């Protein structure tokens, strides 16, 4: 089933 | 910011205490669903959402894992600046006008929660109630604090005494909020 | 009290006039301090506090990270809003209106309705009651239903409570008497 | 998968290759990805897009306004562009959210341009010792070298070598067998000059 | 770039195989794929933050791990003959970004080690008819009777490897197309100018690198152990 997505988060520098 | 409808497609939460996490979507301040991070299941909060809407819990687990990494960095970057315990305010009320014999629901609103570590229980005539006690997830606020709602399905009677006990690190003692009919 | 380190990431979408004005703001919060955010009206990551220069400058350098976050205006905000049009924006729960003497003060208990737009008026005898009417702010029950209680100071006559709501083409008219 | 591609597609060297792809069931939260795989090597990332037209140093991607079909445009086709081209929709489906599920793809054969096609079959002798092979070479790129009927006779496929010292390209196929009755005249006899 | 080790492997039925993958520096998401000629390129599993995310439709025999350095290690248990394939590893900066594949690990599951054979290499000198008609001289190399298809053919002229005018078959030919573990054959062509071939000082060598058994395998057969080796055939020019 097709799913909606949320906002993607990025990985900090570290 | 001004808008007709505000949607929080990604209320990602992760705290060191536990450690615990939370992923949920909100629309107009109401939780559409939360993702049970332990069972890897999406829990929609309306029957209409369960039949027409779908969400992969793997997207939630991935973002929380990034939050776990991002949290460890801002801890080092902020010289391990811990959170500040806020004083939560508690309100108790019924969902509908109480009628004896007709099943109703009590609503315990615990507002201004930070950190998102609260312990909310119900008491009937001084006895802890472990039946009919539901609980929302941590619902976000614009000031980045949270509020949680606990429910208690009951049967109205004459000799009924209901109190909502709230336990938080910002409180000096467990807060008992009696429900006035 | 044990110490706690809280991290929050809020992917927020803002809609106005249907799909005419759509705005995406992703907020990055350490405890209760938003240190970095991405504004689709701005188009690039920006630091809100001196805690996120390292994060905002680094995420803006990753070309694909910036372009995908830009594209979330269409893949998240605009796409999910179309599913809201099928479900959330069509939810219409009619309010339950009940008048009951308080335990003199009459209360008009308007409970379990959605959406939030509602209007309640008190009438003593086809004359609207302005003073003596005390209302509450809209109450969010947390289960996708709202509640409001509008009280009226009275002294006995047919008191009437009128309620308007998008789910109601006919306004609910309840008399106490 | 959500993508349908032409199974095979030929293209002349130097021309522009327009590889079509249909995906009418795509959603607003799904990207179109293009990959290629040369021989049995690792898949090489080409390009990706959402609704606009993208262009990198490798190719250009053209997605229709209704996002129901797309096209990968390789402007300068080289012999090194002969590979299987995979048009993939990175789906937003439960259990496969963000997965790139490869399909059959499109086999793009960049046919070189043989200026003076003088086809001939030669016989080569072994450098050490009773052993010999047949060589069909210098034939046009619009010719097919079929496999052998006799299993004791082995016939390879077309091979394009590039003599960069003279800017000379030529197709070639080899045939050999242990049966000493192997005349190179009746070797590729399943290949008739059309 | 994505790195995968080992590059070639030979195992028997019932054994297990561990496949390593070093992702691109900075990347933290790793995906594993299996490429067969039959079912094509199939997805196995994906890993991010040391835990498995999306998973394919493969049995529990196909497992994997991801370490802190974002490195991944795929494992297969109770190897079957159908498990022989090219196992590719892809990496992305994060789960949801563009994945970039490595070169893969070639796995060949054999019934017994006796089915592994080194290639015999032969060089065929150009014909005088081609030399007189086109002023060009084509040499043909022939690597025959090898199994599995873990072979690398190369042309070496006067000590240096050449690539201009070299054409090797993209896919080998089975000597017995009916047998499952049939030995393969591979042809390659090196075309040079007729004058360059007629120079008696020019030395032409066809080198075929074969990847076979290691020291961890026992060889109870009478023939030479088919270990990793380079089988070469050479030819000198002549006027
Ligand atoms: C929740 O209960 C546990 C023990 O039952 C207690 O240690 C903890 O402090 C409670 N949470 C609070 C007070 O926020």
């Amino acid at each position: 089933g097709q799913v909606e997505l949320g906002g993607g988060t990025p990985i900090e520098s570290c | 910011i001004v808008a007709d409808h505000v949607a929080s497609y990604g209320v990602n939460l992760y705290q060191s205490y536990g450690p615990s996490g939370q992923y949920s979507h909100e629309f107009d301040g109401d939780e559409e669903f939360y993702v049970d991070l332990e069972r890897k299941e999406t829990v929609w909060q309306l029957p209409l959402f369960r039949r027409f809407r779908r969400f992969d819990p793997q997207f939630a687990l991935t973002n929380i894992a990034v939050l776990k990494h991002n949290l460890n960095c801002v801890i080092k970057r902020s010289n391990s600046t811990a959170a500040t315990n806020e004083v939560p305010e508690v309100t108790v009320f019924s969902k509908s006008p109480v009628t004896l014999g007709q099943p109703n629901t009590l609503i315990c609103l615990v507002d201004n929660i930070f950190p998102p570590v609260v312990n909310i229980t119900w008491l009937s005539n001084g006895h802890s109630v472990t039946e009919g006690v539901s609980e929302t997830s941590f619902l976000s606020k614009s000031d980045h604090s949270f509020f949680k709602i606990s429910y208690l399905t009951f049967l109205p009677s004459a000799d009924e005494i209901y109190d909502c006990k709230v336990e938080h690190w910002g409180l000096d003692e467990p807060l008992l909020k009696h429900w006035e009919p | 009290s044990p110490e706690d380190f809280v991290y929050q990431f809020k992917g927020m979408c803002y809609f106005t006039n249907g799909t005419e004005r759509v705005r995406l703001v992703t907020r990055y919060i350490y405890n209760r301090e938003e240190y970095a955010r991405f504004d689709s009206d701005v188009g690039v990551y920006r630091a809100v506090t001196p805690l996120g220069p390292p994060a905002a400058e680094y995420w803006n350098s990753q070309k694909e990270v910036l372009e995908r976050t830009r594209a979330e205006l269409d893949t998240v905000c605009r796409h999910n809003y179309q599913l809201e049009l099928r479900t959330t924006l069509q939810r219409r729960v009619e309010p339950t209106v009940t008048i009951s003497p308080s335990r003199n003060l009459l209360v008009c208990s308007v409970t379990d309705f959605y959406p939030a737009q509602i209007k309640v008026r008190w009438f003593r005898n086809d004359q609207e009651e302005t003073t003596g009417v005390v209302s509450t702010p809209l109450i969010r029950n947390g289960d996708w239903t709202f509640q409001i209680l509008v009280m009226l100071e009275m002294t006995p006559d047919v008191y009437t409570c009128h309620v308007e709501h998008p789910s109601l083409q006919n306004p609910i008219i309840v008399e106490w008497r | 998968m959500k993508t349908t591609q032409p199974p095979s597609m030929d293209c002349a060297e130097g021309r522009a290759a327009n590889l079509p792809c249909n995906h009418s069931t795509i959603s607003g939260n799904e990207y179109v990805y293009w990959y290629r795989q040369i021989h049995s090597q690792g898949p090489q990332y080409i390009i990706h897009g959402l609704k606009n037209n993208e262009t990198n140093e490798m190719a250009s991607l053209i997605i229709t306004e209704d996002r129901k079909s797309s096209t990968l445009i390789l402007p300068h086709a080289t012999l090194r562009d002969t590979a299987v081209y995979y048009c993939i929709v990175r789906v937003a489906i439960e259990g496969s959210q963000g997965n790139l599920i490869f399909g059959k793809g499109t086999k793009l054969s960049v046919k070189p341009n043989i200026q003076n096609p003088d086809p001939a079959v030669y016989q080569l002798r072994d450098s050490k010792s009773d052993k010999s092979v047949c060589l069909f070479t210098d034939f046009d790129s619009q010719t097919n070298v079929s496999q052998s009927k006799d299993s004791d006779v082995y016939i390879t496929d077309k091979c394009v070598l590039d003599m960069r010292s003279m800017d000379f390209k030529s197709n070639s196929a080899v045939a050999w067998s242990n049966k000493s009755d192997f005349a190179c005249a009746n070797a590729f006899n399943n290949s008739i000059i059309p | 770039g994505v790195t995968q080790t080992p590059r070639y492997l030979i195992k028997t039925r019932g054994q297990q195989v561990t496949l390593s993958c070093s992702p691109i520096s900075g990347h933290r998401s790793v995906s594993w794929y299996q490429q067969t000629p039959g079912q094509g390129l199939q997805f196995l599993f994906e890993y991010f933050s040391e835990t498995q995310r999306n998973k394919g439709n493969f049995p529990g025999r196909f497992s994997g791990r991801q370490f802190s350095n974002s490195r991944s290690e795929m494992n297969v248990s109770t190897l079957e003959l159908g498990d022989s394939a090219l196992y590719l590893c892809a990496s992305s900066l994060r789960r949801g970004d563009t994945i970039y594949f490595g070169e893969g690990s070639w796995l060949t599951v054999v019934e017994d080690l006796n089915k592994v054979f080194p290639p015999e290499v032969a060089v065929f000198e150009p014909s005088e008819a081609e030399i007189s008609h086109t002023q060009k001289a084509t040499l043909v190399c022939l690597a025959t009777g090898f199994f599995p298809d873990h072979v690398e053919l190369s042309w070496w002229v006067n000590g240096k490897e050449v690539h201009s005018g070299v054409c090797t078959d993209p896919q080998p030919l089975k000597e017995q197309p009916a047998l499952n573990d049939s030995r393969y054959a591979l042809s390659s062509r090196l075309r040079v100018s007729a004058t360059f071939w007629q120079n008696p000082r020019n030395h032409f060598r066809c080198q075929v690198q074969f990847y076979g058994l290691s020291e961890n395998d026992e060889w109870t057969q009478d023939r030479a152990k088919p270990v990793t080796q380079i089988v070469s055939a050479e030819a000198w020019g002549r006027a």
